[PDB]
């Protein structure tokens, strides 16, 4: 139960200057209005897990 | 479309938000109060236009302390767009809109008035996960004073 | 950069924005010396005209101004090859080989050290082959060091 | 009263886009650079 | 057995990049409305639940909150009590819990 | 020499009689001890740590007056003033800017002073008595409406149940030894009495009300 | 303030050696230099101050604007932005999904449970069941991943 | 992981068994430009929590605050 539990993905932020890919790229990105869709786990930025698109630059250990 | 309507429903002055009409309405009125500031800075400029042609070109005018002259054209420019702005909603739009606000729940007070958008609601699993209103946490319900009709 | 390994969570962050600056600033050097020549800056690049067209003139003054940053931003070709160069050099140091075979007592049992390795290189391995690996990794730091200078 | 004393927020900068506090950092390790750098030339014209 | 097993349910997709290792891609995942879409969507249902869908919401109310309690018995007693003596099984066909 | 030495100095006084006076110049102990803890000026009373603010304030000011002295970037821009091709002129205010950023140092040092630090996963870490947490325990949580709804709610009924549960004490006080055990019984018990015994009727056992 | 002397040796003179009581001197003529600043920036320092205790009002306000707008409903507060697509929103909520779905090989330890031994010898014989071979899972509502 | 349930024999984590192993990573210009530690404060809670404030403005309206 409790590694079932871990796995559920944490919400980590999008904005990053650390990846220079990402420093460069999110300097034309658009912020649009997130519209609360009546849920408390809305991925509105990228999930805490070393397998997810955006978050695989990180180091998980 | 976040605007705070004002309408007057025979001798009361009821109030509304334009989140509670339609969308196909929000539009229309969106882009009533859109051409405000077309007619308001456009009337600006002919304010700013005749009276530098009068406070130049009439020899009376002409005459005068530039602090005097100033102050004709600075008044006259803002007095065109004031004017150029009664001229646009007492024309037809002031009443366009109070057509548009027909079916509208309005209210006797401003601050009874509740924006769609900042209202709570739930996933209703009993229904199939639509959102509403009726969360767990409602008493009495909302209760507004009427319909409008124009 | 060294000093900089404790003021955050990127090690090359100073470099990674200072090679922003470097390039929105060596790109305004352009701009600004345009627009120190005036409204006459088509004849400090091209000189005087030719036609007395001006559309046509119009076309010769737009390449003349675009070879003008083409001078410019083209060069960091330059950089992008300094990088290529520099990364195949870190790729081939840290894929290096390094065994069991060159520790001394080594407790990594588990590591290759308790099977049966054969392989099918050429024999005389420290005379033959493991020369030829240094051989090549000299031939990429030379090869670095005469094109990032 | 105006909105845009509404910059001055950092308990909800993760709303709108959470950039402030990394960029800072570069700046003040930009400031410290830039002071062993200059310090170092404007100072060593003494000997 | 190895500390980093995991077992999926639903089909993944892995990156083929050196360096990297991660999830790229859902097989046949379709992309529904925008949140904007999904905005006016559900504004348009709460908009008609504000105007026509709060008279003799009281009742159903009391009868919802009734029907969360743990035992059969004090559910009887909650309608009987506070929802001015109705039935269990007629307020569920109202509340939508009867087949 | 400071005035909060001199401060010392003041109230020591008396002191300064017993173990300079007295103590200092005796033999034995006694005199190693008074010569030993002497009162006067200090030697090397000096304060390193406010010397190094001193040199690197000194130090850091000079920086400050150079980055900051810099020449106009709108003067140049008309060609009158002392510039007329100033191709990095668009640089002229970044060490100004850096310098005056360089206030805000001290004031956003470290994680919790650049937001609000209770939505971030180390304050979870620091209040768990720095212990490692998952990465998601910032999700896992149960509701803080709940958590002191319910406080106030059990509370609130505790009073009400503990007014019923003085009429029901009253009430079965007044029943009959066959009511009070037949009532509220299995169907299948048979009553048979016993023997009546004298047993007080006491609702609190300590004297509460 | 006086310092008591033990006199176990005799001060050398001041006007043969006076290089020996001078740093005192300008130890405290260094501070008294400082003081100077202390003072002469009463007036600066409290324009700050008194521009804080200003713009604290200003802040009271806007704080107030922020939080609930213009008619208490909720201000800009209630906003929240986000960078992502539309692809990358509906791939964040299948990859809660997977997750949900994501579980670990052989469950839990079987030696901690209540054995069918046991249960015989206390007077129930359990019966033993099939496999549910028939049932898929699946994930919840988004409301609950 | 000890107070979680899970007893530990030995010691860090370069794995003598049969399990993949993370070494730090190599402090050289090619990987830092890859890669980049974790940072803890940017794991957050979801802003959608915010939205619980409704209840609050519709409580004060309901009660005449
Ligand atoms: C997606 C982004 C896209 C954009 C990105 C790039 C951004 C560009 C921004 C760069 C900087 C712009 C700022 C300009 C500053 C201007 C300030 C100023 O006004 O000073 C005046 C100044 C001229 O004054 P001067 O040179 O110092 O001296 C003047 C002499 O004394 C005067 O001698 P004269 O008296 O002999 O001259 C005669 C007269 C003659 O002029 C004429 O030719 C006359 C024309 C005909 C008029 C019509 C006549 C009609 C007649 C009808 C007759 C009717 C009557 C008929 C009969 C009726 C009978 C009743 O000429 C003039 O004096 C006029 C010159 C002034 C023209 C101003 C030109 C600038 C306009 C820029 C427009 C856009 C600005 C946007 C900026 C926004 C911020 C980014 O203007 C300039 O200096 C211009 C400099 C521009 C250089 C910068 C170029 C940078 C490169 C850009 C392109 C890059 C391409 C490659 C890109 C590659 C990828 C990166
Ligand atoms: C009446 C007549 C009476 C006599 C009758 C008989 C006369 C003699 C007939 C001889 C019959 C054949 C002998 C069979 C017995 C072999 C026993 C043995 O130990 O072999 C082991 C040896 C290693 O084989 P293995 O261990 O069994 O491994 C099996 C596979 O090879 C493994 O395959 P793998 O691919 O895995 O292996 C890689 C391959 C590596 O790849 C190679 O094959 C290397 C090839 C590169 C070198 C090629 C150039 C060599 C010539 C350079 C000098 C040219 C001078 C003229 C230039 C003219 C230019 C136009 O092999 C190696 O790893 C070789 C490393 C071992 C040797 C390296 C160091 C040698 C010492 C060098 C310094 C010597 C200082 C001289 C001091 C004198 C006293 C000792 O076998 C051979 O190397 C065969 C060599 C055959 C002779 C070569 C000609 C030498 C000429 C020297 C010229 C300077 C002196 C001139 C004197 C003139 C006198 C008239
Ligand atoms: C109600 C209250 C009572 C009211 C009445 C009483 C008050 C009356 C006035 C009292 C005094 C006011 C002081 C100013 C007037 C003084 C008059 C004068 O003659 O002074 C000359 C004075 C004499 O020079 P100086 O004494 O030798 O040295 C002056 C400084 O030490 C340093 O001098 P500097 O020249 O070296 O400084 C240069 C710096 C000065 O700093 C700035 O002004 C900041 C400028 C940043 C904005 C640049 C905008 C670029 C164009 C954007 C166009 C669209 C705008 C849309 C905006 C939307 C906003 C969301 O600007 C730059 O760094 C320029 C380079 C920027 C980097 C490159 C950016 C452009 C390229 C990137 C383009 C990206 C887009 C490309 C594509 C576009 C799409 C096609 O120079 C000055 O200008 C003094 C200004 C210094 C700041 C004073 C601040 C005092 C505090 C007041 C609060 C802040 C007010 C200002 C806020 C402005 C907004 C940020
Ligand atoms: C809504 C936005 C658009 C507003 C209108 C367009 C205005 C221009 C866009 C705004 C630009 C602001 C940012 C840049 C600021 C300028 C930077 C700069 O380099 O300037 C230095 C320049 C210096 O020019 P200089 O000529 O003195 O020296 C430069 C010499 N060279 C080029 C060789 C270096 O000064 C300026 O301000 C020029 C820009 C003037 C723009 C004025 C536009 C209106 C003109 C007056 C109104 C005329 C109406 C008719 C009058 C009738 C008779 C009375
Ligand atoms: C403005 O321009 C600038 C300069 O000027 C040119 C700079 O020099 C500089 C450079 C900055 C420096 C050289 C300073 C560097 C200082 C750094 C890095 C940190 C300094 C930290 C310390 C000195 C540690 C101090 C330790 C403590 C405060 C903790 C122990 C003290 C305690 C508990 C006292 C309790 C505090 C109070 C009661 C507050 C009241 C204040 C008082 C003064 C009361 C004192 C009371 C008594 C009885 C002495 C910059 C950046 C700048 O921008
Ligand atoms: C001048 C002539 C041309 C240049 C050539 C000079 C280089 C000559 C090399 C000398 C080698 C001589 C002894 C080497 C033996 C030790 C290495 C060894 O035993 O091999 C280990 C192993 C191969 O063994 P296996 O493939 O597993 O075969 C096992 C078969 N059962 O090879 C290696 O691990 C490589 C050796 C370790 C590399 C260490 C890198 C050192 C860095 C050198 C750069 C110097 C930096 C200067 C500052």
């Amino acid at each position: 139960a409790t590694r079932w539990y871990g796995r559920q993905p944490g919400h980590l932020l999008r904005a990053d200057t650390y990846w220079i890919p990402n420093l460069v790229s999110q300097r034309f990105a658009k912020h649009q209005p997130a519209h609360w869709d009546g849920t408390q786990n809305m991925p509105i930025f990228r999930l805490a897990d070393p397998k997810h698109k955006d978050s695989y630059m990180v180091q998980f250990r | 479309s976040n605007i705070f309507l004002e309408l007057q429903d025979g001798d009361k002055t009821v109030y509304t938000h334009t989140s509670l009409i339609e969308e196909s309405k929000q539009e229309q009125i969106q882009a009533i109060y859109d051409k405000v500031p077309q007619w308001t800075n456009g009337g600006r400029f002919l304010g700013f236009w005749l009276s530098m042609e009068a406070v130049n070109r009439v020899q009376s005018v002409a005459k005068l302390p530039i602090y005097y002259r100033a102050g004709i054209v600075a008044t006259s420019t803002l007095l065109g767009g004031l004017v150029s702005s009664l001229v646009f909603w007492k024309s037809g739009n002031e009443n366009q809109v109070a057509k548009l606000a027909n079916g509208a729940p309005v209210y006797l007070k401003k601050w009874e008035v509740p924006e769609l958008s900042k209202l709570y609601f739930f996933l209703d699993d009993d229904n199939n996960f639509k959102p509403s209103l009726n969360h767990h946490a409602v008493t009495q319900g909302r209760q507004y004073y009427k319909i409008y009709q124009h | 950069h060294g000093w900089t390994s404790m003021l955050s969570h990127a090690v090359l962050l100073l470099s990674c924005y200072s090679i922003i600056i470097m390039f929105l600033f060596i790109l305004g050097m352009p701009t600004l010396l345009l627009y120190d020549f005036g409204i006459f800056f088509l004849a400090y690049l091209k000189g005087a005209g030719k036609y007395i067209s001006s559309v046509a003139e119009m076309m010769f003054d737009y390449t003349a101004c675009l070879v003008f940053y083409i001078r410019i931003l083209a060069q960091w070709i330059r950089v992008v090859l300094m990088v290529v160069t520099f990364i195949s050099l870190s790729h081939y140091v840290s894929d290096f080989d390094i065994t069991n075979s060159a520790l001394i007592g080594s407790e990594n049992q588990s590591d290759s050290m308790n099977e049966l390795n054969t392989n099918f290189s050429m024999t005389y391995y420290i005379l033959t082959v493991l020369p030829g690996k240094f051989i090549y990794w000299i031939y990429e730091i030379l090869h670095t060091f005469f094109v990032v200078c | 009263i105006l909105d845009y004393l509404f910059l001055l927020d950092l308990n909800d900068d993760l709303t709108r886009k959470a950039v402030f506090e990394q960029v800072i950092i570069f700046i003040f390790i930009y400031c410290t650079m830039n002071f062993l750098a200059w310090s170092t030339v404007v100072e060593l014209i003494w000997p | 057995m190895q500390n980093t097993t995991n077992i999926v349910h639903v089909p993944v997709h892995m990156g083929h990049t050196h360096y990297f290792d991660y999830i790229d891609s859902f097989p046949k995942l379709k992309e529904g409305p925008t949140l904007e879409e999904n905005h006016i969507t559900n504004q348009k249902i709460l908009r008609e639940q504000l105007i026509s869908g709060q008279q003799g919401l009281e009742q159903n109310l009391c009868l919802r909150n009734c029907f969360k309690l743990s035992q059969k018995r004090y559910i009887e007693f909650c309608l009987d009590r506070k929802c001015g003596g109705a039935d269990f099984q007629r307020a569920a066909t109202i509340l939508g819990y009867t087949k | 020499m400071n005035p909060i030495q001199k401060a010392w100095l003041k109230i020591l006084e008396p002191v300064s009689y017993v173990i300079n006076e007295k103590m200092a110049k005796r033999t034995g102990i006694i005199g190693k001890l008074g010569r030993f803890f002497a009162i006067g000026p200090r030697e090397y009373g000096v304060h390193p740590i406010n010397r190094m603010f001193i040199f690197m304030n000194r130090k850091y000011m000079a920086f400050q007056a150079v980055a900051l002295h810099r020449y106009s970037f709108v003067k140049s821009l008309t060609h009158n003033g002392f510039h007329m091709l100033r191709v990095f002129r668009h640089f002229a205010f970044v060490l100004p800017a850096t310098v005056l950023a360089g206030l805000g140092l001290f004031v956003y040092w470290g994680d919790d002073n650049k937001c609000y630090s209770p939505d971030r996963f180390p304050y979870l870490k620091k209040r768990a008595g720095d212990m490692a947490l998952p990465l998601n325990s910032l999700n896992q949580r149960t509701s803080a409406h709940y958590i002191e709804i319910n406080a106030i709610y059990g509370a609130e009924m505790m009073k009400r149940y503990h007014k019923v549960w003085e009429n029901i004490i009253e009430e079965r006080s007044k029943a009959t030894d066959q009511e009070k055990k037949t009532r509220y019984a299995h169907p299948s018990y048979q009553y048979s009495p016993l023997p009546v015994v004298s047993i007080p009727n006491v609702l609190n056992p300590l004297n509460l009300q | 303030p006086k310092i008591v002397n033990p006199q176990l040796w005799p001060n050398p003179n001041k006007l043969r050696f006076a290089d020996l009581y001078k740093y005192q001197g300008v130890e405290m003529k260094k501070i008294n230099d400082s003081i100077k600043n202390y003072k002469a920036a009463k007036f600066y320092i409290g324009g700050i101050l008194g521009g804080c205790l200003v713009f604290k009002f200003f802040i009271d306000a806007a704080v107030d604007k922020y939080i609930f707008g213009e008619n208490g409903n909720g201000g800009k507060f209630l906003e929240m932005q986000t960078i992502n697509s539309n692809y990358d929103y509906y791939y964040n909520r299948q990859f809660q999904r997977m997750r949900y779905l994501t579980e670990d090989p052989a469950g839990d330890d079987p030696l901690q449970k209540t054995k069918d031994e046991h249960l015989v010898d206390l007077g129930f014989i359990p019966k033993v069941f099939g496999a549910n071979v028939e049932v898929r899972k699946r994930a919840p509502h988004d409301k609950y991943l | 992981t000890l107070r979680a349930g899970k007893n530990i024999e030995g010691s860090g984590q370069v794995h003598f068994g049969y399990h993949d192993q993370k070494w730090g990573m190599p402090a050289i210009p090619m990987f830092q430009l890859m890669y980049y530690e974790l940072p803890g404060n940017s794991i957050v809670v979801n802003p959608c929590r915010n939205q619980n404030y409704r209840l609050y403005f519709e409580m004060r309206k309901k009660l005449g605050i």
